[PDB]
């Protein structure tokens, strides 16, 4: 019954911006870390950020750290990713991911995946 | 008083609270009712990992493990469980550790009365003091 779903994705212009939208539904999230992660062509799924509960305390990959920032609005179940000064390296599958059950939450072990959306960046 | 008097399991502002049966006023504490486990406060089943008297348990959100409701205890096996902010880790039994553990080849310390992992800093530990990360793993040496 729980669904995470992704929005905002698809193509953009390398420097430029996009936002990601992952609205959860079918149980609340307020008290769970949630995540981004991405699939880049050819290579395994890799961390990109995460946020704590109330969103308060946040986490990056070395690649996207001052470039990406998550956010949360819990009144709207909803986790996102503002990408700024976009990169080629940036195209991937990005998906949002909720309530990690691994040791830390750079680790791809979480309860809940959105189903992911397509990132194309061009030079 | 807060309540008027109610008996049973009613629905009060969108939450079903439980209130005695002999007295009419709120539960507390640890029951199983109808074969499932809550932590009540004034009739409200808490949410979160609380001690019962078998132990900690995860009092979960409606909707994570088998279509539990609000505040009933859930299967949860094997693993951690990062909730507002605290690290726990859930054993076979369903029950959050406590003391000394080593997971996965780390050290970590739960608290004894919260279950939660030494975290982000220094803490005296029986006399001693030690070191744990901001993922509640155990540095090397002494402090």
């Amino acid at each position: 019954q729980v669904q995470l779903v992704e929005s905002g994705g698809g193509l953009a212009q390398a420097g430029g911006s996009l936002r990601l939208s992952c609205a959860a539904s079918g149980r609340t999230f307020s008290m769970d870390p949630m995540a981004w992660f991405r699939q880049p062509p050819g290579k395994e799924r890799e961390f990109v950020a995460a946020g704590s509960s109330t969103g308060r305390t946040t986490y990056y990959a070395d690649s996207v750290k001052g470039r990406f920032t998550i956010s949360r609005d819990n009144a709207k179940n909803t986790v996102y990713l503002q990408m700024n000064s976009l990169k080629p390296e940036d195209t991937a599958v990005y998906y949002c991911a909720a309530a990690p059950y691994g040791a830390n939450w750079y680790r791809d072990e979480y309860a809940y995946w959105g189903q992911g959306t397509q990132v194309t960046v061009s030079s | 008083h807060h309540h008027h008097h109610h008996t049973g399991w009613v629905t009060i502002d969108g939450r079903r609270y439980y209130f005695e049966p002999n007295t009419a006023i709120g539960a507390n504490g640890y029951k199983i009712i109808d074969n499932k486990n809550f932590y009540f406060r004034n009739g409200l089943p808490q949410i979160g990992v609380f001690k019962g008297p078998n132990g900690f348990e995860y009092f979960a959100p409606a909707n994570t493990d088998a279509n539990n409701i609000d505040g009933q205890a859930i299967r949860y096996q094997n693993r951690f469980l990062h909730l507002l902010g605290n690290i726990y880790y859930f054993g076979n039994n369903s029950k959050a550790v406590t003391g000394w553990q080593t997971i996965n080849g780390n050290m970590y310390y739960f608290m004894p009365d919260t279950a939660m992992a030494a975290a982000g800093g220094l803490f005296e530990i029986d006399g001693v003091i030690y070191f744990f990360g901001v993922d509640g793993v155990k540095a090397p040496g002494i402090y």
